[PDB]
């Protein structure tokens, strides 16, 4: 869960 | 938390279902979805990216076909061919006469998975599978063997030449994918009998040819021989004419084991003639001396197939215990049966 | 009532009402009950009998009549008197009822036997009495469970039994502390320091001098150090004054030298020559510590090393002048007596001028002392203060000495203490972090208390967080850390190094809290998270290490591209795969600039192999056309003269084998120091990490 929090979190400068 | 109230709305709320048609290192992978539509999706979300591969279903979210996670969907018909299940009731115990015969391709099944100790310390190895042959129409009298390996380990039986050359190939890449899905499921066992795919003649529908036969035949020795599959999926094979059956099979595989069906002698036909009139009730005349004096060269079904027939003529009396008259009679519809045709 | 054909309850505790009166009556009248089947209170009837046969010490009975029941076996009749009495009398009773064979067969851990000297066990060690039946008996499954939680530096000791017993008491005791931070491999790390563990030592081989050829020859030429050697030199009878001559690692080395060049070895003339047509290289960083590695002994490049380094070039000296004594020091013992010469004859101003050579007789020592050098390096120090200073070359320091010795009476940290007035916050990161922390182990509790007060005084506001680091160093994996990191400052540095250092155990056992401390943790401290990689990973890296990391790869972030092929790094660099020479692709056709990109793929590159090679084995023809390929970029970009030598540091210098470093379970102490300081790497940092 740790990874996808950080994968997750990503999409902010993703979009 | 409050990612999962964020992310929704990216790929909220609808979204295409889509291909991966090939990566890019961009973190830009060419997609696909109906129809003809490539594109560049860079994300970090959900990925997994790695184990993703080309030709799997990837999320699209319509601005614009942006893959937000991936959804692997199987189904598919050859993984409903496998199970289920039966874990069938039919044990190895419940036929006879074969302990010999079986003993050896038992150990071969069991002597790698269960108990492995003797078998990874003495260091040999030699899960290749098996392969099985016996007269006249036997070879699911084998059945009776691999329905005890169906009682453990994981199994899928894919017999008969139909699956092979019914429509025109394409070849072997239902043995493709029958060999890859076993490998998937690992560890496994795929049961193969009566190879007709020399020994049968017509090509259902408009196919051809014996050679393309012959060759899908080949590639399946190549996946099984093989370059380069360790998985197991184990192999036992099986048939009632070894004849035409091509040695090209045998130094790759089955090279160490295969076994030779004989047929029942007395104490074993008697023996047969127990376990199925185990069940039944018969009457105090029932006599298996004259039956198996009589009878020549029959295996278990047969001799099942006559108690099935007396029962039927009991029910026709509506007797639950069946007479040894109406036994030698209704046998006889089995024996004229054989001697009718 | 204990045999009425009714089951009604209850035929326990009923005894202690009438109790002297039924001691009247025997067990004759219980037998019927208990042994005609079919028959109503069958095993009831036993929670009576268990009192009678109890409290008359017969043993085994109580043993068979607490099956069933184990319960109110624990919970009996209360005045200690009977209890600890029956207690001692049943204790010495049950054991003459044990391996009355002889020799076994032994019990027959199952619920009545252990579960019962467990059960009563509990009240044995609750308050009264000691030394139960676990001391008696013989059993090592319930002396797992004879001890209770206290501080075992102490329980080193045990009665002594033969060697028999010995062996495999010391196995199910072994196995039993493993988990424990302490292990019977303390002997190594402890300090200690008594005469007590070479006398052990060297008896644990006694007498038979013969068989003893595995654990004291391979321990005595396996040794770097003079400590083993020394203390087990006084702890060795074997023999008078000439065991001496397989000790001081001079045979030593040397015999181990010539059986790494039966089992290797590195290319000397093609190599090198050709890279002699080349001049110098433009890094003036990495090419000398190939003469230093590779060769070990030759004095004729010796000469070209020295005499080159007297032009004084950067730093580049370094792993020449770590040739000058590392050769002729590969055996013994040796140079160190023009080993130091230049470093006073090199005011320094700073570490890469006259601190090199100054390094160089401190880690070339590896074993000195003996005892010259500890004071000659204390000596020659203290020559040179004010232009050391306090920063560049006192971080180098320290490693000639707590190397050699943890105990060392010697305190080199006072007298190098004294020049923490300047007061710079920066430089003080990388100088006092393994300043302070490379002087010795201590293990007193009290030395970093001094050096905390006399330090701080007050306090650095900075160097305090080092300063626990370095308490949090002293002891080793007493589980005192995840204690520790409760801080857990905004610095945070607490929290890596106190996991990293903090757990030494072979059950990792540490994601939990090492996944817990990324995702709980603050930004850019997962840049700091990868580095405790190094420690617990020495099991299993191939799964978690790749897995993890190559996430943290592809990132566009060079501190964690950095610090993550880093983390990795060496422990990653143990075995190969086909996944780090085929994952080599494309992590050299990055566009990016920077150092972080050849220290990636350059670094990646040393992972394939350690000290193996060439002849016999792998073939260098390959590594060859691919540092020459990759090299054709730039054009120069300096740093692709830098990476070619780079792969061949590690690749070419051979000679010696680690495995891990180091099997014994002890730890390179070069390593940890260098590679904390390029985290942020900016100048020579990465030189001064590079006399590796
Ligand atoms: N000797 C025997 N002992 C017990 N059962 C038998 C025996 N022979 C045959 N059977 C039963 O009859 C069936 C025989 O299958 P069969 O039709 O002979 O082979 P195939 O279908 O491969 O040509 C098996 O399913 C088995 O359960």
């Amino acid at each position: 869960a740790p990874p996808a929090l950080w994968d997750l979190a990503a999409d902010k400068q993703t979009l | 938390e409050e990612e999962r109230s964020k992310v929704d709305d990216l790929r909220g709320t609808p979204m295409s279902v889509g291909t991966l048609e090939e990566i890019i290192d961009d973190n830009h992978a060419i997609v696909s979805t109906s129809v003809g539509s490539e594109h560049y999706v860079s994300i970090l979300s959900f990925v997994d990216k790695d184990l993703l591969e080309p030709g799997c279903s990837v999320l699209l979210n319509h601005k614009v076909h942006a893959v937000i996670g991936v959804l692997m969907d199987d189904t598919d018909p050859l993984v409903t061919v496998m199970k289920v299940e039966k874990a069938p009731q039919e044990t190895y115990a419940d036929i006879g006469g074969l302990d010999n015969q079986i003993q050896e391709i038992k150990e071969s099944v069991e002597l790698p998975l269960t108990h492995p100790e003797y078998y990874e310390e003495m260091g040999i190895k030699p899960p290749k599978g098996v392969i099985l042959y016996g007269p006249p129409g036997t070879g699911k009298t084998l059945l009776a063997k691999a329905v005890a390996n169906q009682t453990s380990a994981t199994f899928l039986r894919v017999v008969g030449s139909e699956l092979i050359q019914k429509y025109l190939g394409d070849g072997p890449k239902l043995v493709r994918e029958l060999f890859r899905v076993a490998e998937e499921h690992a560890p496994s066992i795929v049961f193969i009998d009566e190879i007709d795919a020399i020994g049968t003649k017509r090509y259902d529908s408009n196919s051809g040819g014996e050679r393309e036969i012959q060759r899908t035949m080949l590639e399946l020795l190549n996946q099984l021989d093989g370059f380069d599959s360790r998985g197991d999926v184990k192999v036992i094979m099986a048939t009632n004419r070894i004849e035409t059956l091509d040695p090209a099979l045998i130094r790759p595989g089955r090279i160490d084991r295969k076994i030779e069906f004989p047929l029942p002698d007395e104490k074993t036909k008697k023996r047969i003639f127990q376990i199925h009139t185990s069940r039944m009730t018969l009457a105090d005349d029932v006599t298996l001396d004259d039956l198996i004096m009589a009878k020549d060269d029959l295996s278990g079904a047969d001799i099942k197939a006559i108690c099935t027939e007396a029962g039927l003529m009991a029910l026709r009396e509506r007797r639950m215990k069946v007479t040894n008259e109406d036994f030698k009679k209704s046998k006889e519809n089995v024996l004229y049966k054989k001697q009718e045709g | 009532m204990s045999g009425e054909v009714a089951k009604e309850w209850q035929e326990l505790d009923d005894a202690e009402k009438v109790q002297r009166e039924p001691l009247l009556t025997l067990v004759k009248e219980i037998v019927p009950y208990n042994m005609a089947h079919n028959a109503e209170h069958e095993a009831c009837d036993l929670l009576m009998e268990i009192e009678q046969v109890d409290m008359l010490e017969k043993d085994i009975d109580e043993n068979a009549y607490a099956k069933v029941c184990l319960y109110l076996t624990s919970c009996v009749n209360y005045v200690p008197e009977p209890e600890n009495s029956a207690l001692l009398r049943c204790a010495l009773g049950v054991f003459r009822k044990f391996s009355r064979f002889p020799e076994a067969l032994r019990l027959a851990l199952m619920l009545n036997d252990m579960e019962l000297v467990e059960d009563i066990f509990t009240s044995c060690k609750d308050v009264v009495v000691q030394k139960q039946m676990a001391f008696m008996l013989g059993r090592h499954g319930v002396f797992l469970e004879l001890s209770e939680d206290v501080e075992e530096y102490e329980d080193l000791t045990e009665i002594m039994s033969n060697v028999q017993l010995n062996s495999n008491f010391l196995a199910l005791a072994r196995e039993l502390d493993i988990m424990e931070p302490k292990v019977p491999d303390d002997i190594y790390k402890t300090h200690l320091e008594n005469n007590r563990f070479g006398g052990s030592g060297s008896q644990v081989d006694s007498a038979r001098m013969n068989l003893a050829s595995s654990f004291v020859n391979g321990f005595v030429n396996a040794a770097f150090g003079q400590d083993k050697l020394l203390t087990d030199d006084g702890n060795k009878w074997l023999y008078k004054n000439k065991d001496h001559g397989m000790l001081s690692a001079a045979a030593s080395l040397g015999m181990i030298l010539l059986w790494d060049v039966d089992g290797g070895l590195t290319q000397i003339d093609k190599y090198l020559y050709s890279s002699e047509d080349y001049i110098k290289s433009g890094a003036l960083l990495a090419c000398g510590i190939v003469n230093s590695g590779v060769r070990n002994e030759c004095d004729p490049a010796l000469a070209l090393l020295s005499d080159y380094v007297l032009h004084n070039s950067n730093t580049m000296r370094l792993g020449s002048i770590f040739g000058l004594g590392l050769a002729y020091a590969g055996s013994n013992r040796e140079d160190v007596l023009t080993l130091l010469l230049p470093v006073m004859g090199d005011s320094k101003s700073s570490m890469e001028v006259a601190g090199v050579t100054a390094l160089a007789c401190g880690m070339i020592a590896v074993g000195s002392c003996n005892g010259d050098v500890t004071s000659t390096i204390l000596q020659t120090i203290m020559e040179k203060s004010e232009t050391e200073l306090k920063d560049t070359y006192a971080r180098w320091l320290p490693l000639g000495l707590g190397l050699n010795h943890l105990g060392k009476g010697e305190a080199i940290e006072a007298i190098l203490a004294a020049l923490e007035v300047v007061s710079e916050p920066f430089r003080s990161f990388a100088n006092t972090l393994v300043d302070v922390c490379a002087y010795a182990g201590s293990g007193n509790v009290l030395k970093v208390q001094q050096l905390l007060h006399i330090c701080s005084e007050h306090f650095d506001s900075k160097e305090k967080e080092e300063d626990k680091d370095k308490k949090e160093k002293k002891d080793k994996d007493k589980k005192e850390a995840p204690a520790d990191m409760g801080a857990h400052q905004g610095v945070a540095v607490l929290g890596i190094a106190l996991i990293a250092m903090g757990e030494e155990i072979g059950a990792e056992m540490a994601l939990r809290t090492f996944g817990h401390l990324l995702r709980y943790g603050e930004p850019t401290l997962r840049r700091a998270v990868p580095l405790a990689l190094a420690l617990i990973s020495v099991s299993n890296p191939r799964l978690n290490i790749l897995d993890t990391l190559s996430k943290f790869s592809h990132d566009a972030d060079p501190e964690v591209s950095y610090n993550s092929i880093f983390a990795m790094g060496m422990v990653g660099s143990g075995t190969n795969n086909a996944r780090l020479a085929a994952m080599l692709r494309q992590l050299a056709q990055y566009h990016a600039k920077d150092p972080n990109n050849l220290f990636m793929v350059r670094l990646a590159q040393g992972l394939t192999h350690l000290g193996k090679g060439t002849l016999t084995l792998c073939p260098y023809h390959s590594d060859r056309q691919l540092m020459s390929q990759v090299a054709v970029a730039g054009l120069l970009t300096v740093l692709v003269s830098f990476l070619d030598v780079r792969n061949i540091i590690l690749g070419k210098s051979h000679y010696v084998l680690y495995g891990l470093v180091a099997a014994m379970q002890p730890r390179m102490l070069v390593t940890f120091d260098e590679e904390l300081r390029p985290l942020p790497v900016s100048v020579r940092v990465g030189q001064a990490v590079d006399v590796v």
